[PDB]
């Protein structure tokens, strides 16, 4: 569980994002930092996961571990689609209580 | 389902058996060179088609003995997996090490003492922190380019320094290891079980296990002292006399008889229950043996009988009397 | 316009006439040294250059024959094309498959028997579920970079196996093969014709057809019966006079009737009209065919001139005969 | 008509986009869906398929086949350029009859 | 301190960008115009620089340097990132000033 | 003056779009429709020309080519930077007068 | 400043005389063996280091004069700079074109004729259309890594064939061609300076001249007739005799007589000025010589000291007087 | 803890002595051959293992000596390290310089030379400004993947031509450098001190330095005059004998006299000073040698014994006495 100086590549329909493993570590009870979940998304040939998911949305999911928790949508992503993203990445309950707080409405 | 049974080394499209033939204290050493081919003759009449040796076993005289009878009998070389290790060489500073003039040296000199064109594996003996792991993987993908080998792999790395390897041969467009050498005994049981079947699921790296009998501790021997011509009683071997003579061996030979009315009530004998408990799971490929007669390799290759009964029944109580099963 | 006249196989820049002559159970089996060497040169003399063989074939007798008459006919090497196939070298484990190992020693042992420096095309004979596909691409370019092949090909390989092999050779910067053998007569007509095209426009890989009489049935001389000294009634042959003396073949005897009685309105025999009916599109590159003695040969080459004759009209009136014709 | 597990990459004037052929092959009635029409821009050399066309289009025009259906016009693209996009990609017309009613005036 | 004509790459989670060293020795007392600060950054594997950290702020910050001194805030990221940005890469106190400035409060 | 089918992969500061020649060869007027005038910054080493501008300006100016001669700004960019950058890529003066008429002033 | 005055060839770090010797019609041909050993020496003697051969030349009898006269001499490889062309290498289809098979082949023919381990650069004679050009860089590339040549460039190319080379080169790290062969005097005036100096600039490609004096038109020999044991008088050259006695040959001898009165008020002689004229651009590396006696050649060599004497009023006079200036 | 106490050179895995012997002027031309087998078995007796040559010197004699006392003695190729230096090659004009072809048979006539396999380093000598780097650093990965070297390095290069050669070896997959050879004495600091550690750090490049004692200035023997069968002495060194005995010399046997001062306070002699002074940082790997006999050789091995005796107060008395510290 030391997660030290190793980088990861991650993959999301052509887009490519970079990072290092204790950035991911840090939250172990997600899909990402978790690595029992995201090992059958490992591509061997390429040394990356790849998910064939939504593109503008891993911008702010990757600031949700670089930031160390804040949740941000962004202005194009409508909120179905992004609390969808939310919850296929299993960022947990607090995450979805403060999107709703920051969106007003929850 | 182990000798005569043939699975895949890793991975990869190599197809080896699940008993093997090491070369380490008798060949060169312990015993003579006519009883060195009565047990080769009787390990390729059943089967085997693995062995294995190293460049600091008896300063190369294992590796000529070895190449005299290849040479002697007349077999195929396409029908034999031959394998070698690399990290001592010598007593000068370069002549020792993972750098690319050491494993170009070594090889070529341990293709000259076994009188053969090429090997199938080279291992890396043991890791370097002198040296820089491209370098490693460019010398390793350069003596494959040339011939001189078809295969590579570790021994006794960590699971952080073969992913490295990984990285850096995907990274260059060089080519990755294939296997890893780890002990795995009764008494030796983390490394194997823990660390290595992510390694297996993720990128592909095989497994093939030496000292399954623990140097002869787990044959139960020792029970009563030190017999003559055993390899506790040789000169140069103070620290195996010292670790049976301890009070660690004494509850090791407690827990060796409880585990011999097991096997004695299986129908069988307590070094082929020790050799096919490491068979149990399909993570290892391999398990490379020792024999200094004939008597005993022909009694070590009787676990295939004892492999296919081994259920959940007995691994458990296995379990419940050896008492140190990890965590996972 | 198939022998003498010459054409690419696939998108290479090798050129090869559309008749070549194969090397299955005549030579080095059922006939002679001298009558193999009186139809290579009656072969060379009408302007084929493609040969093929394989390490299978009556267990190498037909690669030393083939390296025989090369050798003491003294033609050059820069005017023909040699092909060869490896997947069953022995009887050993290690000795069979699409490993690295079985095709350097494979490809080696070939060209010690035909006494050749380097073969054209290297084959492989049937796809391998043991092996990765990056190790058997980087194996072929190996040894297509060491100077002992010019290109490689598959054989009875599925498309979705092609396009892996292509994908995996375009992602680690290998060599792509350029070549399908499959087989395609007047009674299968199902894989070149409806999965091959798409491969052919889509990655450019090319066909060189093999069987086009089925073994001899479509040239007509089992009709009435078994004939003495004919494929069917060699030993080792009981599955091809199964099939003939089944009530399939009945069937096929009276299609073969009618086909025949088209090929003499047209002024030709059934075999020439058999072996001219592969060649109609363009997709198919060469057509592999079998010989017993020098007028079956003599007769088979003259399909040449009747080549030209088949108009939309004559082939509508075959599949009309026929009824076969697959569904796009 | 497997479809099952290769990658198909596609490459618009520069920015890469990778997908499955099982998302593609969801509408076998469109350009990219469909072998025969698509099988024009591929690229042997590189194992890609290429288009010299708008670049910010191709999001919407991917999201489209992976959320099953849903169209939803670009905050920056006009409303011409979209609509040129859509008739070039042959999604059809219920794709048209979506769009003009996610626009307000259809 | 010529900084003549070598092509330096910057790797920022991924997102790659490339300018002259020329460029960025305009203003030696930043972070990137300093080859005693940025020389903890450097790959020697890969030829470029690697910092883990947000993504739309250094179009901000390379036009920082490309426009000789104009600081302007994307309109997606907010006032505290950007801030935490430029106090990040070693800007200057004018730098901070000018974004004052331009954002009204200042 | 064919331009038939050859490929160009120009780099905006690490930014790549590529098109065809008989795309760019539709304006001869211009810098890149011209031959003599894009050939100081061709890369030899790596098949492509360089340019140390600005990124978000690229799609317009492609755009202008790719659709026969359209004018749009993006909604990012402010007035004066893509001014300068229709000054810098040589477009004309009926391109200038075209953007005049698009943002209203004029 | 043509001979023994030394620049690179393209831009690439080989380093050649402006001035070569070319063995066509000459040599194995023409003229004897022990002229052709007079000629190499005097041409040897003066700096000249670039010699010029070709596999089609006389059937292999040139390069095998070639290979007596440097074996004989003794002279050492190191100050040499041997270069070969291969399009054609007999009458059989495989024997022709740019494929691997015949490049690899025709190289190996050429060094074993020569007696020679490697050649400098390697030519391809002219275009293929039926061969990719990932196969052409590819086998290029794989004989210069094997060790058979250190360079290669093209012959008779276009701006455009040239250009994909290039970028498929480029596209899978291959190696780049450094050189082109082109013909050029004073009445073929177009590639030279309207196509090639853009390649020289964008990719560095250079350009070694051929034919300055149009087989012996420019030399002014041929004005009252066809003289014995001359070019035109050979057998199997009566295209260049019909070129000669038409009507446009005599406007051609009406301008050399005003070119003549030039090269007379310059100091010289008319040959020497048509050499010079070649060499007054940066972007002609070399120029190829032939000649039939030893005061041909030594009369060609002086063009050196009438290299520095065109100023700008004579070049301009030159092209007022030939009136084909090409339009940029 | 310079000879016989190992370390990297650079961040290779190369392991070499601080202390190595160099094959100038004595070597082939001062020295006669019994002296030099003398020379070198004290050195390889007491633990150098790094030997310096190149194939200017003397005109290969240094290489044909050195290679007959290694054949000779019968030392094994394991525990020796071999480095060669190639600019200049003979006479003509293709004889020198850094492209593919000087570079392939300059190493090749070395070898031939110094009746060797391989070498371990081979030093380009100094920049080439008419090759581009890209050829130089194609020829030197292709004489490494070949078998002939093992390492490459550069000498007398600036800081931006050894990072353009890193950068275009990362862009193109080819094989970086690993070492520089710089001139480092007492009154030449400034490229060693200020220089290269920014190299070291980021790109991992060693410094090997030569002329540690200005080729016998600062041994202290020139302070009365030119004494017989010295250096300045010989034929063909006026340079060295007129900076000798110009103003600044004897500025500089004053601060030598003060430093002798030093020196003998500190219980040894002032070449072992100036030997262990150029070892006090960890940014010189080595320090390569020169000696005409063996009682110098035995002399300047003993800076083992006072390299530990430097303090930060003897450096900072030795620069107050020198006064020519660079600002960083
Ligand atoms: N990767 C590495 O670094 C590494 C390191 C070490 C070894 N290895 C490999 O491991 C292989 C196995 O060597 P090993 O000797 O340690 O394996 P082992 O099987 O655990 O050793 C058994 C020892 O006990 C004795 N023995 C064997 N069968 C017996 C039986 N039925 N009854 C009583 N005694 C029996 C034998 O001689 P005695 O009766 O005289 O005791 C034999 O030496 C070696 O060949 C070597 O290639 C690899
Ligand atoms: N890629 C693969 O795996 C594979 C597999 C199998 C074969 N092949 C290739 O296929 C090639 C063709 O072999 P094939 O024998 O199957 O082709 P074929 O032409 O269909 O076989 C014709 C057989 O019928 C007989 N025959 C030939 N001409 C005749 C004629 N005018 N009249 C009457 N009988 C005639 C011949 O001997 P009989 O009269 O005694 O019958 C001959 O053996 C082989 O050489 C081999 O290289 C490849
Ligand atoms: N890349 C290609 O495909 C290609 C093709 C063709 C040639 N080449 C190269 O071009 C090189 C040059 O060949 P070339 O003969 O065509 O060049 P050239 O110099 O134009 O031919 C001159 C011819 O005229 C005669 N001559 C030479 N000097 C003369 C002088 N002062 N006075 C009167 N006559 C003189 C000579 O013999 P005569 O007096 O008997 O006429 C000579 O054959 C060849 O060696 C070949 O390597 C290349
Ligand atoms: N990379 C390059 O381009 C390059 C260039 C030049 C040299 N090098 C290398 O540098 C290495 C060192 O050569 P170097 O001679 O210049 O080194 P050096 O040690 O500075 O030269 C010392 C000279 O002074 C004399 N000497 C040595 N020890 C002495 C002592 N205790 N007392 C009095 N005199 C002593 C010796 O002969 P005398 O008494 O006769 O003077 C010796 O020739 C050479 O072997 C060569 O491989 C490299």
């Amino acid at each position: 569980q030391d997660c030290c100086g190793e980088r990861v590549v991650i993959n999301i329909s052509g887009l490519r994002f970079e990072t290092q493993l204790k950035t991911l570590c840090q939250f172990p009870e997600t899909l990402l930092g978790d690595p029992k979940r995201r090992m059958r998304y490992f591509d061997p040939l390429r040394n990356e996961y790849f998910f064939d998911r939504n593109r503008p949305s891993f911008d702010a999911i990757l600031y949700y571990y670089q930031s160390g928790g804040r949740i941000r949508r962004p202005v194009n992503v409508p909120i179905d689609i992004f609390s969808e993203e939310i919850r296929f990445y299993q960022l947990g309950e607090e995450a979805m209580e403060k999107f709703r707080e920051d969106e007003g409405f929850l | 389902r182990q000798l005569q049974f043939y699975r895949n080394l890793g991975k990869s499209g190599l197809r080896v058996s699940c008993l093997g033939l090491g070369t380490w204290v008798t060949f060169g050493g312990q015993i003579t060179d006519e009883m060195a081919e009565q047990l080769m003759t009787l390990a390729y009449d059943n089967g085997i088609n693995l062995f294995d040796t190293a460049e600091v076993y008896a300063a190369g005289k294992a590796e000529v003995v070895l190449g005299n009878i290849i040479k002697k009998k007349g077999w195929r070389r396409s029908s034999l997996v031959i394998t070698t290790k690399i990290f001592w060489g010598g007593k000068a500073e370069t002549e020792r090490g993972l750098s690319r003039k050491h494993i170009i040296e070594g090889l070529k000199a341990s293709l000259e003492r076994l009188q053969l064109e090429y090997v199938d594996v080279v291992f890396a003996n043991r890791p370097d922190p002198n040296t820089p792991m491209e370098e490693t993987v460019r010398a390793m993908t350069h003596v494959i380019n040339q011939g001189m080998a078809m295969y590579w792999g570790t021994s006794r790395w960590s699971s952080m320094e073969i992913m490295e390897a990984y990285s850096v041969a995907r990274q260059f467009n060089l080519t990755p290891p294939i296997c890893e050498q780890a002990e795995y005994h009764m008494f030796q049981r983390e490394k194997v079980e823990v660390q290595l079947p992510e390694l297996f699921h993720k990128i592909g790296v095989g497994a093939m296990t030496w000292s399954p009998l623990a140097c002869g501790i787990v044959s139960g021997k020792y029970d009563s002292g030190i017999p003559p011509y055993s390899r506790a009683s040789l000169k140069g071997y103070q620290w195996l006399k010292d670790k049976i003579l301890s009070e660690e061996g004494r509850r090791q030979q407690a827990k060796l008889k409880e585990l011999q009315a097991i096997a004695e009530r299986l129908g069988c004998t307590l070094p082929q229950l020790a050799i096919a408990w490491c068979l149990r799971n399909e993570g290892v490929s391999s398990v490379l043996l020792g024999a200094s007669n004939a008597d005993q390799l022909m009694e070590n290759i009787g676990a295939i009988q004892v492999l296919p009964k081994l259920s959940s029944s007995i691994i458990h109580e296995i379990d419940s009397i050896l008492g140190n099963k990890p965590y996972s």
